[PDB]
């Protein structure tokens, strides 16, 4: 049942069904077995789809609605609230099989810094849309979720490992955007790609394009910030 | 009689994680795979934005680009161009605008005057 | 019709977001309140819908040929082509649906009418693309009666450079290529199409006239691949 | 004049209704000259300096300037490395196995 379920994935992520994808994972990390390396990719692949377009489709309303309070509808609240809810459905989904199946305390740091880091990023789209004292309690999960990916892969991956890279960007995103602290951002983006150049050479091709990408990131939202 | 020329990044939102030519210089492309204006493009792909400097000196615009030594695929690399485009006649110097593209591509451009 | 108008704002924010699926379902609401569309109203529902159809089309083709090429078999590609198959089948009945019981009518404007009537022909075109047997067959009958009772109005009541027209004969001709395997007809019906064009650009608008000079190019395309 | 074969160009597609040790390395140096590249073995590295005073082109007056450097393993013989240029514009920097 698991292999056809990573087989229709796979059969989904060609056909560009990144909804159809995300079901497949799903239904696949229930069957209860640990997710190699390809398959987290897989899931990560599915849901990031889903939510991005969900977030893309939000910012474009929230802007109209932000606008439309110049010159003079309410079809454009009332539809932003939809939206709003399909994308806190699918975040709530990611974080419940990531609480219920996939962090563990066990085994490689790579794969426990991957889901902590999947745990803060839903928590960071969730604050994005997010308004008072839940706002406040989804903010304090995301931070939580984040500092302890941060512990693992510091301690555990080299400063060049793409995970930990990855992690360090969206943990400065979210110092900058969501818990409005511009300086920790600018300090963790600085230090996070400082410690990168100096280990670049210790890289295989593969380590290296992923690193030397994710660098450049960090790189143009300093450019940006500063 | 010179005006620095600000380079600002098109793109705003910001970056997140992702979904996991050759070592030449620069010139111009149709895409990525006269009246009293300015418009050109140019690619300066291993430079970030403030590694750029785009000046207005008298009858020129002047493309200033340079890095400091760094690391890459094969050893340590460090590079410098100086690129110059006349200005037209009908065209103001505090007209003259440039941006970056996160492609890399840097767009100078003065609208008709 | 208060909620016909707001069915309408919305359709046009989520056309603005590109949530296809959500201004398609809205369109679909504002249809049901039973008033004539207007033009920008039709070009809406058309728009939803065309990019819901688009997307399962585009799908389908790539795990169809995975399936094609796995034959020189795994069951899931099957399975999965099926299921995608049968929501593209969905969304044209949905479609067919709402043309039939709400848009088609007799009265009144002629564009209007060939409008609704190329759409009909178009979704079951789009039908007949991943159709079989005998069901395929009554299904070519269908879009072919659709696309020839439009035809017939539009050479009747449209000047050659109607961009409804011209839209019309280029599907219809895509039509006898594809889905009918009668690239003569194709061929034929595409020349003449664009030849009764170029005679007549000088009649037209700068409005009309970017849309058939846009179209004839597309006719053009079209024989230079077929020919 | 009996079947005619279509001509069928790969621009397009059916057209629907529109939307209403050794080392070795190889260097691109087209913009310089010989004489505006030099080549060196500074110690356990290969240096390669290319430099081109202003000169006019496509769309202005332009500069250049770049400095690479490689690594040389440990068993290679700093005395064995070989460059050539090629009239394609490519720097080919070479050492036989030692
Ligand atoms: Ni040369």
């Amino acid at each position: 049942e698991r292999a056809s379920l990573i087989q229709k994935a796979k059969l989904a992520e060609q056909a560009e069904r990144y909804e159809d994808m995300a079901a497949f994972m799903k239904g696949a990390v229930e069957k209860g077995e640990e997710l190699s390396c390809e398959e987290r990719n897989l899931l990560s692949v599915a849901y990031k789809n889903v939510v991005g377009g969900q977030r893309a489709a939000w910012r474009v309303l929230s802007s109209i609605e932000q606008k439309s309070n110049e010159e003079g509808g309410p079809e454009v609240r009332e539809y932003r609230e939809k939206v709003e809810t399909e994308l806190q459905g699918v975040c709530d989904t990611v974080l419940g099989l990531l609480d219920s199946h996939l962090i563990k305390e066990a085994g490689d740091a790579e794969s426990r810094v991957f889901y902590l880091k999947m745990k803060g990023d839903y928590y960071r789209y969730l604050a994005e849309v997010a308004t008072g004292d839940d706002k406040k309690r989804i903010i304090d999960s995301a931070r939580s979720a984040y500092q302890e990916a941060m512990d693992i892969s510091a301690a555990a991956m080299p400063p060049t490992n793409p995970i930990r890279l990855g992690l360090a960007l969206n943990f400065s995103v979210f110092h900058y955007e969501i818990a409005n602290s511009p300086e920790e951002a600018i300090s963790l983006a600085k230090t996070t790609f400082d410690e990168a150049m100096a280990d670049l050479h210790t890289l295989s091709e593969d380590s290296y394009k992923d690193s030397t990408l994710i660098m450049q990131l960090l790189r143009d939202n300093l450019t940006l910030w500063t | 009689m010179e005006i620095p020329v600000p380079v600002q990044p098109s793109w705003l939102r910001r970056a997140s994680a992702p979904l996991p030519g050759r070592l030449f210089d620069q010139r111009f492309g149709e895409g990525l795979l006269d009246p009293g204006h300015f418009s050109v493009l140019l690619d300066v792909k291993h430079f970030s934005p403030e590694e750029i400097a785009v000046k207005v000196v008298g009858e020129h615009v002047e493309v200033h680009a340079r890095h400091e030594e760094r690391p890459d695929e094969h050893g340590f690399v460090a590079r410098e161009f100086h690129r110059r485009y006349r200005l037209p006649p009908g065209v103001d110097p505090a007209a003259v605008t440039s941006a970056l593209s996160p492609e890399g591509v840097l767009s100078i451009q003065a609208a008709p005057a």
